[PDB]
């Protein structure tokens, strides 16, 4: 379901995603 | 690698198998002047005779592909020497061989294979109202230099020029006692000249080529003399696409007009050695050059497509140090035939570097490897 | 500067053809003799060669032969040069009056195709019908000989097989028929095609084998009665001949190739052999209408041939490359050995000049080159007149200590591996007879090595007083002599690297400092480097050496040592490095052109311009502050010039000058006043032979000098019928320009060679911008006296023929 555009599947859980996403711009 | 085609990643069969080809080709008149479009998102460094794919989704690129198909199917990729500003003043030409249309989830989406053709000079960066970019473009030469005997040897010993086929062929080690044969009888002619034959040996085509096998076969073992191309402009181009650096290496080898040329600067750069190493915090190792191995019949290092059109240049190696996975493996979309994924991220700063390919069955080898992205490491020459 | 003025002040002397047959008359025996772009004709009498006729092409010959068709008195002569200028030629007298007719002529030159690797054959078929010619990998091309033929018109035939070694036109057949040497991924292979004229194809030839070995090289076409072919391998000689097959393994010639044979008896029953080191070796059939045996043996030593004639009467020319050209005597009985022969003529050849230095400047500099190699290495003085000091070795480089009252070379001689672990000597040279002798240090299957040695050579008699032997793999490869520092000695310094079979980049080298004084060489200081000393200069008193893609700037210390100042790193190997001034001019063997100016006050290098365009240079020079000559691939001369009309242009050489010379330079010198309106003097030696002269002129001067030659154009008729500005246009595989910014003296001085009315139609409505200041239509006189000075800029030749 919710997963990366920058990278793969990652739906482990809701904050992962936004992880993720300062992560990948960082 | 036993079991595994490595025929199977070159066709991208994940992007589709109904593909519409294109047999032909399109090349431009030398030091000419040209008008080009310029895709818009491709942030790549194109060195000729390498596969691009693109997964495309806004209605502008669609339409300015669409009117491409028939108009002799070539675009312009800019080699941005900073990415900021979009400021570049070479480039390459990229040829479609590849497209097809689809129209799932109500919008069109138009999925592209191209392959580098020709380099260039960026002239004048003209823009357009539909936000596709119109680039002046000057077509480089490619200069194919003849023997540097050719201007002195003798007419008598042209019939002695040509040599006996290479001894029986050898696996490995390549104990040569031809090679210097090969040194005396091509370049006898050099007590003519005031240089020595060796000097001349470092500006030949065939050696610099041995040599560069020879390195390239000191860490995969696995190469064959038929894997990579006989003529010294397509090897030269294979080994730089081929080869773990950084983007100023890779501008400087396309800023280079001859083979020859081409050949020594890639040797000077595989002498200085490298290790790959996390850019965010360029404290930890990743994995050195001498894990790197070839799973595709275009070297370790080749480009792919992810499910939403952003580009990542994957590069295959053995064993990966100080990576965290998380994750579950899976096979959706994946770009090797009968592997799963899971996203490996730097174990100190948490960046994605790349993922660890895990075999489904129990017979395939390698059982498992990881890939890592381009843009994610950084080569340190110590 | 942007204006330059080349002319030639030694003829080319190197041999690289020759033929025989009856061109003066039908009743004179001739012998042709093919230097670069100069053809001379002599006839053969009892006490030898007598001149006859010399001329000059605008070309570089690259295949002479001679024909005679139906209905012709006397033999015609067939010329193809290196830019595939073909034409046909006669030979008329007219009482004193001597000229070669030119029956036909044209261009032969593809527009698409890729020179051949074994180069340009051309080959007439027995009976005058055709021409064919091998300049393209794959085809075949036809010249037809009728008489309506005036343009030269041919046209090409497909060939299956790509890798063409050697191919002839073959004897008593009723059809064009042509023998060949392929090979394939299977090895080395004879086959023989029919060339038809009406269908302008190929046919089916009368035979074909595998059975050529794998080192075969040469095909002899044997004539009547005997016919088929003989080809020539590294250990076997075979004879083919349809059904017929004869096979001999003589030992006496594997150890030397073949290179060149020339026949003897009309018929075809004996035959000469040429090897590479100098062998001589006869090749007798033996018949019983068809052949019984192949023998062969050996006669003696020659010079290093690359090509062979017989003189009907024992008598063989000998023309070298290598060497002095020779005219040597066959005799029925000998000395030592079976049929011996004797030297009774030898011919002076210069080529090929590696190095030269100028000599004696305080009043007439002499010039002194490095000469030769292999037995053949000499020293040659010229001043023309031309002493020569034989070696026996290839020399490499010269230079000349004033103070000591002699010379420094750089000498090689090929030794061969014994059974004890040690090298032996094939003959005596001058680094082995010498007067006093040192070795670095001492060391201990078959092969040969190289063994480098530093040789002094005394000014006045020319003996050998030391030789200094260097390291095992050690290679010596430059050499200079100069003052350092504050010392008042005048030392000898050489750069050497060490060179390993397995190695492919030397990663070891040396410079070495010697001093010879009280009848002896001494070392004083030696410094290790980690790379290759290509290039060595003497820069303000101290020492600039290229070291790989660095250079180094050296101090001579009070202790007697090397101290580094300062490193610039270049991504390009300096092979070639020249100075003027604060200015250094580096260069690579791809023509990078690199411009450094060194900075006192900072103690470091700058960049200030540079000039990066793919091609292969040979040598390079500084003729002024601005301007700088090279030469390129082919045979071709460059000027480039700097911040002439931003920083961006002012980084920029560009091009002003562009010439085809015809000759391969490999030194560069400032011979100011060697030879005694023009501003400088740079001389430069070639691979054969060849010395001229580059000295630079004012723009007026120029544009006048343009115009003559222009004016003598039109005038002037050519051997060949062969256009002046095509000659000279720049020429590259993958380039051709005209010429800009260079001066033809030959043409030039070839003015006072025409009569008057000739002159007067040349100068006629020439405005003569005189010194004076008012400009008015010029005469003869004028023209003659300004071209007067442009010949004295150099010696003058003496007559050719009597
Ligand atoms: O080996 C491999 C693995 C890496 C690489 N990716 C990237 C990727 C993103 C995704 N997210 C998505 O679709 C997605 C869907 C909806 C919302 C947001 C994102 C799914 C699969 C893959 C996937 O497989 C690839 O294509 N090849
Ligand atoms: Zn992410
Ligand atoms: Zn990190």
């Amino acid at each position: 379901p919710f997963q990366c555009n920058q990278c793969g599947a990652s739906f482990t859980q809701k904050g992962n995603l936004l992880r993720h996403i300062k992560l990948h711009s960082g | 690698i036993i079991n595994f085609d490595t025929s199977l990643p070159t066709s991208h069969t994940y992007l589709g198998a109904d593909m519409e080809e294109f047999h032909g080709r399109t090349l431009h008149d030398d030091d000419s002047c040209q008008v080009i479009p310029v895709l818009p998102q491709v942030m790549m460094i194109l060195i000729p005779g390498q596969t691009l794919p693109l997964q495309l989704f806004h209605p502008q690129e669609v339409s300015m592909v669409r009117n491409l198909i028939q108009k002799d199917r070539t675009f312009a990729v800019l080699a941005y020497s900073n990415v900021q500003e979009r400021e570049a003043q070479f480039g390459t030409t990229a040829e479609i061989y590849a497209y097809r249309e689809e129209q799932d989830f109500g919008i069109e989406i138009v999925k592209v294979k191209a392959i580098g053709r020709q380099r260039f000079k960026v002239l004048e960066l003209r823009t357009q109202s539909d936000g596709i970019q119109q680039a002046k473009v000057q077509i480089l030469p490619e200069c194919v230099l003849p023997s540097t005997m050719s201007a002195v040897q003798l007419e008598s010993l042209n019939k002695c020029q040509i040599f006996p086929s290479k001894p029986v062929s050898r696996e490995d080690q390549c104990s040569y006692k031809w090679w210097q044969k090969y040194q005396k009888r091509k370049f006898h002619c050099a007590n003519l000249t005031s240089w020595p034959r060796w000097l001349y040996s470092l500006y030949d085509a065939e050696t610099l080529m041995d040599r560069i096998k020879k390195q390239l076969r000191e860490w995969d073992e696995n190469l064959k003399d038929d894997s990579l191309p006989s003529n010294p402009i397509d090897f030269s181009y294979r080994v730089a696409a081929c080869l773990p650096i950084d983007d100023v290496l890779r501008i400087q080898l396309l800023k280079i007009g001859s083979a020859i040329q081409r050949l020594r600067c890639e040797l000077d750069i595989m002498n200085k050695c490298t290790s790959l190493c996390c850019k965010q915090c360029q404290e930890t190792e990743i994995t050195t050059k001498n894990e790197i191995f070839s799973l595709s019949l275009c070297g370790p290092m080749a480009a792919y497509v992810n499910p939403h059109g952003y580009v990542h240049e994957t590069l295959t190696v053995y064993k990966a140090c100080n990576l965290n996975l998380i994750g579950r493996p899976s096979t959706e979309h994946s770009w090797f035939p009968g592997y799963a994924w899971t996203v490996a991220q730097c174990k100190i700063c948490a960046s994605h570097i790349g993922w660890k390919f895990t075999a489904t069955k129990k017979d395939m080898s390698p059982q498992k490897f990881w890939g890592l992205t381009r843009s994610a490491l950084l080569p340190t020459i110590p | 500067m942007s204006y330059n003025y080349v002319v030639t002040a030694q003829k080319p002397t190197a041999v690289n053809g020759c033929v025989t047959g009856h061109f003066t008359s039908a009743e004179d025996l001739n012998l042709l003799i093919a230097k670069n772009t100069r053809l001379e004709i002599y006839v053969v009498t009892a006490e030898g060669l007598r001149p006859v006729k010399e001329v000059g092409m605008y070309g570089k010959i690259a295949v002479m032969e001679l024909f005679r068709p139906k209905g012709e008195s006397k033999d015609l002569l067939f010329i193809l040069t290196a830019k595939y200028n073909a034409c046909i030629l006669e030979y008329k007298q007219s009482g004193e009056s001597i000229d070669i007719i030119t029956r036909a002529h044209g261009n032969v030159q593809d527009r698409i195709g890729r020179p051949s690797e074994t180069g340009i054959i051309g080959i007439i078929d027995p009976e005058c019908r055709m021409i064919g010619l091998r300049l393209y990998d794959g085809l075949f091309k036809v010249i037809p000989l009728d008489r309506d033929n005036k343009e030269l018109k041919a046209f090409n035939i497909r060939l299956e097989e790509l890798h063409v070694i050697d191919v002839k036109f073959l004897y008593g057949c009723q059809a064009p028929t042509i023998c060949f040497v392929y090979q394939d991924p299977q090895g080395r292979h004879v086959k023989t095609y029919e060339v038809s004229l009406r269908e302008k194809e190929f046919n089916k030839g009368p035979w074909k084998q595998e059975n050529v070995e794998a080192e075969a090289s040469m095909v002899i076409a044997v004539p009547e009665p005997f016919g088929g072919a003989i080809i020539i391998g590294q250990e076997s000689i075979t004879y083919h001949n349809g059904d017929k097959y004869l096979a001999i393994a003589p030992p006496i010639i594997k150890q030397s190739t073949i290179v060149c044979h020339n026949r003897v008896d009309p018929n075809g029953s004996r035959y000469l052999l040429g090897d590479m080191e100098g062998r001589l070796f006869m090749l007798l059939l033996e018949k019983e209408v068809t052949l019984k045996d192949l023998r062969v043996e050996l006669l003696g030593e020659t010079s290093i041939a690359e090509c062979l004639t017989y003189l009907d009467n024992g008598v063989v020319f000998v023309g070298s490359r290598l060497g002095d050209s020779q005219l040597v005597k066959l005799n029925v009985d000998s000395n030592e050995q079976g049929s011996y022969v004797v030297a009774m003529e030898t011919f002076t050849n210069l080529g090929p000049i590696v190095d030269m230095c100028v000599v004696d400047l305080e009043r007439q500099g002499q010039l002194v080159t490095c000469s030769g190699a292999f037995k053949e290495g000499s020293l040659r003085i010229i001043r023309l007149h031309i002493r020569t000091v034989p070696l026996y070795e290839s020399p490499r480089k010269i230079c000349y200590q004033e103070v000591s009252q002699c010379f420094g070379v750089l000498s090689s001689r090929i030794e061969v591996q014994d059974t004890s672990g040690g090298t032996t000597a094939l003959r005596p040279s001058a680094s082995t007879q010498a007067l006093s002798s040192s070795v670095s240090s001492s060391k201990l299957f078959g092969e040969e090595v190289e063994v480098h040695n530093l040789l002094i050579i005394d000014q006045h008699t020319f003996e050998v007083l030391h030789a200094h032997q260097f390291l095992q793999n050690e290679y010596a490869l430059s050499l200079v002599s100069c003052k350092l520092g504050k010392d008042p000695n005048t030392y000898f310094i050489v750069g050497t690297a060490m060179v390993y079979p397995e190695e492919a980049e030397p990663k070891q080298g040396r410079i070495v400092v010697f001093q010879y004084s009280d009848g002896k060489l001494q070392t004083v200081a030696e410094k290790e480097v980690k790379g290759a000393v290509y290039s060595m200069v003497e820069f303000n008193g101290k020492l600039l050496a290229s070291i790989n893609s660095t250079v180094r700037l050296y101090e001579w210390t009070t202790e007697k040592e090397l101290r580094t100042e300062c490193n610039h790193y270049n991504n390009i190997m300096a092979l070639y490095l020249k100075t003027k001034g604060d200015f250094i001019l580096v260069g690579d063997l791809m023509r990078s052109v690199l411009l450094l100016a060194y900075k006192p006050m900072e103690g470091n290098f700058e960049e200030i311009a540079r000039d990066f365009n793919p091609n292969w240079m040979s040598a390079v020079e500084i003729l002024d502050d601005d301007n700088f000559l090279g030469a390129e691939n082919a045979f071709n001369l460059f000027v480039c010039q700097k911040d002439s009309a931003t920083d961006e242009e002012r980084q920029h050489l560009q091009e002003v000058g562009l010439f085809h010379l015809g000759e391969f330079v490999n030194v560069f010198c400032h011979g100011s006043l060697v030879m005694q309106p023009t501003q400088g003097s740079v001389l430069f030696g070639t691979v054969n032979g060849m010395i001229g002269l580059v000295t630079s002129l004012s723009e007026s001067w120029y544009n006048l000098l343009l115009d003559m030659q222009n004016r003598l154009n039109k005038v002037i008729k050519s051997v060949g019928k062969i256009e002046h500005s095509f000659w000279r246009s720049f020429h590259t595989e993958r380039k051709t320009e005209p010429a800009t910014g260079f001066i033809d003296g030959d043409l030039i001085e070839s003015f006072l060679d025409i009569s008057r009315p000739k002159m007067q139609e040349v100068v006629a409505n020439l405005q003569y911008d005189d010194g004076s200041g008012m400009k008015r239509e010029a005469t003869a006189d004028d023209l003659i006296k300004v071209v007067e000075e442009l010949t004295r800029i150099h010696w003058s030749h003496p007559q050719f023929e009597k």
